[PDB]
């Protein structure tokens, strides 16, 4: 049976670690923000079915993540004025 | 044309063809109206005790026209005249699971069998 | 060179990840027509067509066969009130709405009351806010629809809608509200609401431009007269190709918007408080426009005295805002707001993905700009030597 | 600014005055800290210091004092 | 499991793929509504559809003043029927069209008929091609428009479009064609063919869905009378969003296909040949519906007589194509086809994208299919029986 | 708002402020109205040879408005009372380049040269 | 100054080794086609300015190409029929 | 179907008889190719073999023992 701790620590790392590739400002600012309330939103559940539909549901988000940050890095384009001073 | 139920009758054709028609044995239903796109002819082949032994079936028309034309040329086989005068085409949609919008051709088919049915009926009045 | 800040989420918003990633396979394999009924390409393309009608369905409690996809909330709001007018015209000629309402409805009416039908334009309070008893008052024997938006695009301020639903189910005329800025940023519940009709667009809900829908109740049925000919798409609603990538992103939109509202709605309150109160703690002579009571906290519509709002927009050449803004502002004029305040006026917008470090900037530089606007103002400064400016004959 | 910039990481990170992030100090038992914050410690080391640092390493970074060591080991 | 070939190109077409790169940056980082003036987003956006309402008009030989965008060209036909009748209803009530038109021009002008406006629905020859001298004739005092498609969607027949343009311009009668199928296809230039008003699609042309234009001459000025209310966008012609993202694709297209026409025209022109010749040369009773010497090669309606048209496409079970299709077929019924041989009719639709390997196994299947069928047929099996169907006594 | 030349006039601001309006060689043209959204305050100040030695405007307005009555102030300097009379709105709008909907902008700045110069001379009558 | 025909030869390899690569059989087949029909259809063309003209649009169309493979590898789907046999 | 495959592609590329598709022969001077032709040959034998022609091996690779001798030598 897999672990559902191991899943949830290394979906958080492998999350945390592709959104912070988002080229576009306010898609990264959101997705680490996001990700990191979400989870700990979620840190008290303890049915392991629900812990189990959130887990697939991170797990689809995170291909979404990837899809999305490759994207918008091949259509990138400026930084924003706050991104400099 | 989609559910796997109708196309069977395409993809794995049964009881094609035809049987003589001028036998004192064969019923022969031809209903429809190539104006209207559906076609249906069922033949039925009867023994010396009333039991429908076999079937044959042609149609010009959709998917769920042959499928329930062909279902109704396997469904008559084996059944008695009587019984095979019970066979009603709701029992053929459910079995094929048609729309709303393919009822008539459940319809059509219940219609040729009782024209096969009745065909055969005159036949035998002498 | 360097990008503005978008702070102007409600002329449009961008399109959230989920809903680009859901659209693509839309625009690159699954490019069937939903409408053709003999192959996969269509199977797959009208079954990714249905769950977007549920996912719409969902957010706001109806029953997919209610959803009717559309090309906007302008389109929506077309249907919903040139559909019911010309619908019941042999037994009902009288429609109501508000003076604060978007263009499209109130040209919609106006071009009803070319058409021989009588258009009842409700006034708001200074809040902006209707009188429920005056809208009870103005319901006539003759009346088929009335119409008011559940959030302005202007100034925030939320319409009393299950009240107005009350008043309009008890007397046997079709309640239509604009939820265009409303849907996935409030709970919306057309049974609890009581809602006839009500108008969606998906980019105000970072879903894509060109799409958006109408619901439309069945029961008790609602009678609509479609605008649009042709071969019967949409229950014969709406006829015309349904567009599947768009229609994809709409629903979503929806999904997204029904999971992540309460976490918006916490989060921009905090940024909005944030804003309003670290302006006007900094700033002399700064209003708000509509009742912060019953307003949306992602649009903040503030007025700067003795300076004009494109000047000081001009003036913060790195922050993307909007200033008597249809998402002289006919909508500043019907809360009464005097004409000067209202070229006064400023419109700043916050959603799902703006962040605390844009609104500080965005403070920062209203702070500052607004100071250097009113050092330029003669109005400024003949208020400074202690001239009453309404005692001046001006031209 | 040492290298023990590391401990102004690890006080901004779990909200712990400079002062009591002392060498000897677990993230878990002595900081407060639980499994979130320390994969999010983790990557705000390796972003201070431009560092890469994988599963079996981040494993071991359960003190100050391990913190402190691993960069200075990875230059 | 593997996929069906798609060779059902006038239902709707797939992206081009620099379609698609043109218009993601607008779905990513140029998110703007093209209508906010205040701001760098707005203004990107604007120009992006200012260049694609120019990449628009270059194809057809317009002024890009002359474009407006809508959502499909089903709204594009609703705006030039319904709004050129109600815009000169008060001197004329007359309006002429095909019987072979798509539905959203039928049932436009069935509405109007329920309007009080007077339409003569003109008859086509067995070709598909209307007579130029029945349609002088039918021209009356008060005839305000005449719309006639430029290519049809069903049996891809051409109507002499500059022939028509010639006798609207000399009797001052508006003219409007229903240019879907034939926009990025064969040449079309609104001056030399003395077009007033056209329709455009760009689900048709390799564009995204949900987007369309249409083409109003501004000398000799055509007024039409606005169907979609609101704030005036497109020069009050269509209210509404200008969805970026979609007229960019939309303009995109355009230019591709202004670049492609002549190749794709002589690669589908063959491909087009070779099946329509391969099938033949196979199967007997087989019948082109529409004339081969007016007729735009991709598209392709044959009859296989004996056989039902359903069936064929189920048994074709994978290819994607079409059957008594609008993008008991009307069209097929205005030829004068037998009701029969309509049920028997099946549309092929070739493409930018088509190959030859793919038209030989539609061809090959087809031929197998047809001859399953008949030999499954009441009909195959009586004739060849030596049995006139003609002298039978159905039902 | 957009353009470069309007912005300028906002971004790098020359000769906002006041002049004495009780000196005798003081035109003060305070035109336009709040309601309108657009006040202009020009001020000249003339020298004993009628030079216009010096200039001063504050505007309530939309960028165009206050590039407008920026200009009108620059350009005022060093003409006679009677060459300024002269300046046109067409010449600010020309060096703006204004578009239609703001050409109203450089016609209220001409209308403050002028009230400006007119309350000037009706100062000089004694 | 750069060799009108380096380039061209480089493109014109780049761009069929790229467009091989599309994961869609209607989009890969007819952009090998397209590609080999374009640059011989302009062979004899000797105006160096016109040239340069299309080597410039085959440039874009290479950028484009990458690009639009990329995105039919993150959304790609079932091969079609004719791809069996 | 030895490696003289490779004769097989070289023929069916330039449209050339099996029976002309000689060792010697250079695709140019001999079998009428230009180098848009070249380029495709080159990706052809690329393809039919599983395997790599940088543009210094392409470059060489002007005749049909030059061909064979190079996919002999890649295994
Ligand atoms: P550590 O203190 O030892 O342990 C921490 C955990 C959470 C593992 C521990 O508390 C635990 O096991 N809790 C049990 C409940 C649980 O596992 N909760 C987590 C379930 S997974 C989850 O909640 C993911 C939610 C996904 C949010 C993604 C948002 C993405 C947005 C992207 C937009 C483009
Ligand atoms: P070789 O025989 O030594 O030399 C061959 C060349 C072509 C280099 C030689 O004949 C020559 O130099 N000719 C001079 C003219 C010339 O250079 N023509 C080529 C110009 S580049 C060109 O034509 C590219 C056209 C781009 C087509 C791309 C289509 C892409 C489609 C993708 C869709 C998704
Ligand atoms: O994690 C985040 O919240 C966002 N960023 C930092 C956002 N930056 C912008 C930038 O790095 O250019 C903040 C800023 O500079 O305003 C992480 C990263 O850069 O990978
Ligand atoms: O170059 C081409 O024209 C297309 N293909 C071959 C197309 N194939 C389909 C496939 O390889 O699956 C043709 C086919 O099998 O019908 C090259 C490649 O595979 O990279
Ligand atoms: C944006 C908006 C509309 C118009 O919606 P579109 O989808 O752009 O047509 C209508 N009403 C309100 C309140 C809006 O904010
Ligand atoms: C597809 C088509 C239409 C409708 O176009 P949409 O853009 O789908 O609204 C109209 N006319 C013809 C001839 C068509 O083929």
């Amino acid at each position: 049976a897999a672990s559902s701790r191991a899943q949830v620590l290394a979906l958080y790392r492998a999350m945390l670690r592709e959104s912070k590739r988002f080229s576009a400002y306010n898609y990264r600012t959101y997705a680490v923000r996001r990700i990191r309330d979400a989870f700990r939103e979620n840190k008290n559940v303890k049915d392991p079915v629900e812990i189990q539909t959130l887990v697939n549901k991170a797990k689809r988000d995170l291909g979404v993540i990837r899809r999305q940050v490759h994207i918008g890095q091949l259509y990138s384009t400026d930084k924003l004025i706050i991104e400099n001073r | 044309a989609y559910h796997k139920k109708v196309v069977d009758h395409y993809e794995n054709p049964r009881n094609v063809g035809s049987l003589d028609k001028t036998s004192k044995n064969v019923g022969t239903g031809l209903v429809g109206a190539p104006a209207c796109g559906d076609v249906m002819k069922l033949q039925i082949q009867v023994d010396e005790k009333g039991k429908i032994v076999d079937a044959r079936f042609k149609t010009f028309g959709c998917g769920s026209a042959i499928a329930s034309s062909s279902l109704a040329t396997e469904w008559v086989k084996g059944k008695t005249v009587e019984e095979a005068l019970t066979i009603k085409n709701t029992d053929i949609a459910k079995e094929l699971c048609l729309p709303p919008v393919k009822l008539h051709c459940s319809i059509l088919a219940e219609d040729a069998i009782k024209a096969a049915l009745a065909d055969y009926k005159l036949k035998q009045e002498p | 060179s360097l990008r503005p800040l978008y702070m102007d989420v409600q002329a449009t918003t961008p399109l959230d990840p989920r809903v680009l990633d859901a659209m693509l396979p839309y625009l690159i394999n699954y490019y069937g027509n939903p409408h053709s009924r003999t192959h996969a390409y269509g199977w797959e393309s009208e079954a990714a067509m249905e769950r977007a009608r549920q996912q719409v369905a969902s957010l706001i409690g109806a029953d997919p066969r209610e959803i009717i996809f559309t090309s906007g909330a302008t389109e929506s709001n077309n249907i919903a009130i040139k559909g019911v007018a010309r619908f019941y015209r042999s037994r009902k000629k009288h429609l109501i709405t508000t003076q604060t309402e978007h263009k499209c409805v109130l040209d919609s009416c106006r071009s009803l009351e070319a058409e021989g039908f009588q258009v009842t334009y409700l006034p708001v309070q200074k809040s902006g806010i209707i009188d429920l008893k005056e809208l009870e008052a103005a319901i006539q024997p003759d009346t088929s629809l009335v119409s008011v938006m559940t959030v302005n695009n202007e100034i925030g301020v939320k319409q009393p809608i299950a009240e107005i639903g009350r008043i309009c189910s008890s007397r046997k005329v079709y309640f239509h509200t604009d939820a265009a800025q409303a849907v996935g940023k409030i709970p919306l519940d057309v049974n609890d609401m009581k809602i006839d009709l009500m108008s969606i667009s998906g980019h105000k809900i970072y879903g894509p431009k060109g799409v958006g829908a109408i619901y439309i109740r069945r029961r008790p049925r609602v009678r609509v007269e479609a605008l649009q000919s042709g071969g019967g798409q949409e229950r014969g609603m709406r006829s015309g190709t349904v567009p599947t990538p768009l229609v994809v992103g709409l629903g979503a939109a929806c999904e997204v918007a029904q999971q992540e509202m309460e976490y918006d709605h916490k989060r921009i309150s905090k940024l909005s408080e944030r804003l309003i109160q670290n302006i006007m703690k900094s700033l002399p002579d700064v209003v708000m426009n509509g009742d912060p009571k019953h307003h949306y906290p992602g649009c903040i519509n503030l007025s700067f005295a003795y300076v004009e709002g494109e000047s000081l927009l001009m003036a913060l050449k790195d922050v993307a805002l909007s200033s008597g803004s249809a998402c002289p502002s006919y909508v500043l004029r019907a809360i009464g707001t005097d004409e000067d305040l209202a070229h006064s006026s400023i419109r700043f917008g916050i959603g799902r993905f703006t962040t605390e470090e844009e609104v500080d900037y965005t403070v920062e530089k209203c702070i500052q700009h607004v100071k250097r606007l009113r050092e330029m103002s003669p109005l400024w400064e003949m208020v400074q030597d202690g001239i009453d400016l309404k005692s001046i004959k001006w031209t | 600014t040492i290298e023990e910039r590391v401990k102004k990481i690890i006080g901004e990170q779990l909200g712990v005055k400079q002062e009591e992030v002392t060498n000897n100090a677990s993230f878990v038992e002595d900081l407060g800290a639980d499994s979130l914050d320390t994969v999010e410690l983790v990557m705000a080391l390796e972003e201070e210091f431009d560092t890469e640092i994988p599963d079996e390493e981040a494993e071991k970074i359960t003190t100050v004092q391990a913190a402190i060591d691993y960069i200075n080991g990875h230059q």
